[PDB]
């Protein structure tokens, strides 16, 4: 996987390049932008049960279809499959949060993950509701102003939101 | 690439768990000495073809064979001398990396796996690179912490060719 | 027992590799942090036995069945009652050692494995140490990054839990 | 494995404790003093290659019996194995530096290695001999005044020359 | 699915053999049982919703905060109530299926794979259904061998749930 | 796997529902049937040697090119290939009658047979000759009506050739 | 493995001999009481969790120093140890009554149970406490006359007994 | 040794669990079986001297030859009839074994494993015991349940040559 | 095929090498054996038909019976007579590709592989071919060092029987 | 794998056919012609590493983009997996020679050799580049005739290049 | 260690079989070339010293340097130029240990293993052994096939530090 | 392992010499007596399944203890067991005579043997017996002066004796 750092070293490399002054200061800002990555990150993992918990009874609760005998969220087994998928993708997407670069999620979690579900029977559409759930919550946990030293978060959360769109979409 | 936050992604991918403060610590850990790794990459990029320049004459200057000797794996023609001012710009663009990315991946990926076969199948001699690399630490003009990170990898370096 | 420091090893050594500074500053990290922590570690001992004391109330009053409830389970006895301040302050010792070792591997080796097996075999509600937990949060009395430590090994607890 | 601040917790979690103060203040220093741990490691680290070939140059010219035909370190197969025993030596030892615990150095390495090498028919008296000189060319490394801002390592420097000691006594 | 039949294929086919008597007896044990298994699966069926409407009461009964705490997880509205009354009928129809097809097979793959994971994350209690499932055992006035196996697979569910 | 029991709950579970007194029937009638059932495993099992040499005679006397230099079940090793497919073919039709179910036939032996045949250039068609002449064999030897206590096993005898039947279209 | 059929065709076997009259009717009078022996491991695996834990309960309640910090069975890690061996303990019981022989509780659990219990400085007298309660608890469920058809299995009480004290002594 | 009892243990075992329903009531198939099992045994031990005797000049007139070609391998020597007579004592004494212990763990133990070898290095037809079993079959006048579980091992043992 | 050019072959891939004089030495013995070897397989192959007729007389004549006995495995019928012929030829054939081949690859892969269990299942004696086999062996003609590589792989043949 | 002898019976066996006098003749022919065939794979062998270098050398001087940052040749990985594909061929090359037959060299090398340079982006053309300067090197080394008894190996060397053709061919 | 003998057995017992024709015919065709071996390792042997001498001399008139430059890796010393001398000797040593026993084993197992990893710690370049040896292969004197033997392994030990 | 040739090379490297006149004459000697071993070779190996059959049945006519019900080759696996053991002895008896060294055999088959044999309860004693009775065997065979060309075989006879000896001095 690459973090933001190693995919631009990873660009030059390809070019035979040393980095630019442009490039070293791009860096030099995502260095001093860490703590509110930190924090993000934080908060998400230190929140993640009740994340994937809420976002599954509101997926339930809005698409019964899916927990009625029949349906793929039917038995314990599938339950606990759903529940874990729901934890996985959120993982996948924390780690792409701390790299500055969504390749661990694209790589390790998202890629053949569509085939996965076809194969299965799993409705892709549904989880990506599943996701924008978390999306929303996981937003609203990490730039949650209380608690914090005030400050702005909102490219953060643009890219954030990204994530989390990427792994719908690549499911839907 | 070995970085320390595709390490500690890793771990915990590893162990199928999301990151705790263990991991975040040691991304804190990185994003604190990368001020004194992009300092030292900075320069170093700065003064790249004056060191470059100067490595590879401190190399004929301790080896004056290869200046002479026939053979394509020496440095007594004017591609040798091509080949070999490349080389040593190779070394000293992966230590910019390797400051950029705070860890040995750049090189551990791009220069040092299949470096023994390389050398061993070109006729190329270790000690030449670990002389151009201990001009460039001796001559890199940095101090403090920036010196320190610089070291580090030049060092690394060096090790991985002895 | 899973440090930042011994993580750091157990990378370079599944590697067969010296450490590199790529480990070097995780530790660093460690020790930075270390401030906050030991802070957070000081604060919570000093004020164990008011926590644990009120944990254990903000339990029974949230549930208060266990009061009453005949059955060795439950705190409806004075032997259930110690049991159950035994056990909040177990999960509060936990915390203050995970700040001292700057990782989660003192809760995971002697809390977290095998919890789910005695929380069902015993009969003892998870939600029940949640209650204990979250009270711990709100009311430890800490601020600033010493308060973001404490809470981030109170909430691992909580998501073990959960 | 166990660092020194998981060596306190083990040694408090058996006697069911909280830390005390004074463990508290011993944890504390350790951090304080924790730059000069690092440059240890990274000074030794970095001069591995040199530390390990002239400890072993020197072995072998003290000890000729080793590289004389018929001796342990004769054919380039045993040279290969006992310079690799030597870089492993170092390498755990550089472990146990920044663990600030000879846990890690014990365990992994030092634990069997005795009988390991009777087995071999392999000298741990030579054995010993080399780790020495590795010790003592370390601490002049690590310890060197040279390029480094100035203060007092003698107390790590003690702990420092107790791993090799430990080393070396495991396999004599 | 485990049932009598699909072990004695199973250990036949792991050994690549034919099947031998050894298991054509074990078929045999299971045609006779049948006879007690149906005569309790058609009992259980015919009385259902009073089991299953008396047991949701015994949980209530034995239980109380259930009926009047806060929380999706607990049946203090009428959904929790719905939702509790599916899973007790949940268990009864995984006892009918178990004495249908001989053995565990319908309630280790419908029901309890997964159990441990489902009460956790939603917070149910797993003594909640060991009081239904007693209930139903107290009550379901089957008497002589077609007792003996309802009771094993209601046991059987109890262990699963301890 | 599924037996026919299981079959019944599978579909049930599917759609929530108890079993209705029909079903019940049914599963009864199987039981009642049992020693049957029983019977015919037996008989032919106890046979299955003889049932596949008579078959693969027979075969390789109606079919000579199978066994000329060349042809697919010339030398030994592609003989006792054939010899074994039959003895496969023949031991999951019985695991079929024991169960009253075609899903361990289908799963574990026919599923993907007239693949392996292609690539190997086995020709199926001749498979399914073989496997006709060992029904016919196992429908004698289970519904002779010497040394069993009479009755009338029609409806397992069609039971039992619609087995080999999906095995000799799964190959053809 | 052997149970109580197979241990005397071993013991002809090795003798050369067919059984006796003697041998014959001994066997029949083990078949002739298995509706028993049935009711026993039903009844005892019926109640499995409640005898591993209420012996676990009082066994910890007379020996307080077990589950005292620095105990063996301090941690949930050793705890749930504890609570599988004795789980453990009780399948293999279970398993020899079915079998009517000690022999798959000796090879399958007993032996080098003592062994290990002494390398990782488990209390094997503790563990014997365990087995005995266990003992007490599974012969009044297997012999509780109450709903069940009246009969004497004082026989089989004693030779349950045994299969526990058997293990009992393995550990002690 | 394969009996109906240590495969349902050794299932139950597999699994790491307790016996269930499903195993016993393999078990129950066994004890009920073990009726007729029991009844041919006990009539082909009573009956053990005239079917050797018959099963073995079954075999001489069958092949002629093996009465008086010359060799070890036949029975043309008063050794070699003993020998043989031993040998067909041993067939019917592992199907008593087999009946006895409820499925084929005795013959497979003793008899089946090694029997191709054994067969070849001393140049035994397999066709000689499979004419004994045909013999043994025909004549031990059993009947009802007792003759199928009498058949059932003699053709196991025919399979096993064949 | 097992030749010793394709063993060396084989040697040197698993060992990722190019070959080297051991394996060179080893195609030059081959080579050089080649000689007695081809040699032998032209003089086989010339009196072909008469060595495998009288092979197969001289198995009639050792074992009578396979000349009378009713049954389709014995040479009691034209078509039994034919069978046997077809096979003996396939022996010699084989023999003599091992002699061009030199080594024992085509009859391990033609006719060994499966042998036991054609034998067994088709009810062939290997004590028939065993003769036809010495029969060859004792009327091949041949003298000399073509005599002993012939014989080498009758005698590999036999064995595979015994 | 076959060589030239395993050939010839392949085909025989297929026909079910003793070999023919010409057949014989033209394997006796090979045997006398082997000397040669030992003398062309030993200084092809014995030479390996200079021709592998020296059509490598040669190819990145006529294909410099190879060998630029960002081409399949940069970085030390690439190039010595490069030389090692290089060695490889010329190994499997060497064996089919020994052999007198390609079988080798189509089974264990050339077989989806294409494949596996498209899915990397290996430029399958440079690659035959290689492989026919590696030709005319060994070609010119196993005909060289300085310091061998004098012949003619003309229909040896058509063969030999036959070899290389056809490993170039699977990979253009 | 590897030689034809070794090789021929390892493969039969790898097989779990007895030695065939196919490695007997790789056995001779050892005893056969052992004849040209044995007159290349007596030759030699018999001018060891003088080949030593001389191929040492080569490698300093290629390279100069090796006789001047500081350091001791260097011939430049007497105790260096020792070491050369013997480090030469070992080569020549393992090629006649090679040609007595038929193959590469004795130079793979005593100074191939661990060869690349010495040089590199050792700081000594292989070309200079690479120029030791082509001066031999130049200067033994040798004709015919012990010549080529010779030569073969000579061209092993080149190819191994190339 | 070690063949005679490969033993003087070690012996000579681990002096550091390289071999005298007298131990090249050595080694041209065995060379020169190489036909009279591979006829030795091809004798024994072409007669190995008589050689062991004779053998064993010679052993169990004269310890029929051995073969009672209860004894250590009654059963067909024990038979089929020992029958195996003897063709191992036999196999790699044959390499020690092709490689003119013990090695093989010591190291790949008799070292730990006894200790085998003990845990079962095989009785060595018994086993030296059968080794011997292969021994007689194949020294008659390899020894056959009939159809070979006449030449002096004592003392490799000697040597092969040898062989068979020390594997019987292994298990006695
Ligand atoms: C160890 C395994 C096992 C076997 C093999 C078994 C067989 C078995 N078959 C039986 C009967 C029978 N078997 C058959 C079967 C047939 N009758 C015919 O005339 C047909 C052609 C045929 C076709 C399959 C019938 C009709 C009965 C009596 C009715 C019944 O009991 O279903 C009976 C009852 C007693 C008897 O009448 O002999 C048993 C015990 N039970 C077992 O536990």
């Amino acid at each position: 996987m690459l973090d933001a750092f190693a995919k631009v070293v990873a660009q030059a490399d390809a070019r035979g390049e040393f980095l630019t002054n442009a490039q070293f200061d791009a860096l030099s800002n995502l260095v001093k932008e860490g703590n509110k990555r930190l924090d993000a990150v934080n908060r998400i993992t230190s929140n993640a049960s009740t994340i994937v918990a809420n976002a599954a009874r509101a997926l339930f609760a809005e698409q019964p279809q899916l927990i009625q005998p029949g349906g793929n969220a039917y038995t314990n087994r599938r339950m606990a499959a759903c529940l874990r998928d729901m934890e996985i993708i959120l993982r996948y997407v924390t780690y792409a949060i701390l790299a500055g670069d969504s390749s661990v999620l694209d790589d390790r979690c998202l890629n053949g993950l569509r085939e996965t579900y076809q194969a299965l029977g799993t409705p892709g559409s549904s989880v990506a509701v599943a996701i924008q759930k978390m999306k929303d919550a996981a937003i609203a946990i990490a730039n949650d102003p209380n608690g914090i030293t005030p400050g702005d978060c909102s490219a953060l959360m643009s890219e954030i939101a990204g994530y989390f769109d990427r792994a719908a979409a690549a499911v839907a | 690439m070995k970085t320390p936050i595709t390490e500690a992604i890793a771990a915990a991918d590893t162990q199928g768990r999301f990151l705790s403060n263990t991991e975040l610590q040691a991304v804190d850990g990185r994003f604190k000495r990368a001020v004194a790794s992009m300092e030292a990459a900075r320069a170093l990029t700065n003064n790249a073809q004056s060191l470059i320049d100067g490595a590879a004459q401190a190399v004929y200057q301790k080896f004056p064979y290869t200046t002479t000797m026939q053979g394509s794996q020496y440095a007594s023609t004017p591609e040798g001398k091509a080949k070999c001012a490349r080389d040593i710009g190779y070394y000293l663009r992966m230590v910019t990396y390797c400051l950029v990315a705070g860890g040995t991946g750049p090189m551990d990926e791009y220069l040092i796996a299949g470096l023994s076969e390389i050398n061993s199948t070109f006729d190329l001699s270790p000690s030449w690179y670990i002389e151009a690399l201990k001009y460039i630490k001796a001559n890199h003009g940095l101090t403090g912490q920036a010196a320190v990170e610089a070291n580090a990898y030049i060092d690394y370096a060096i090790n991985a060719l002895s």
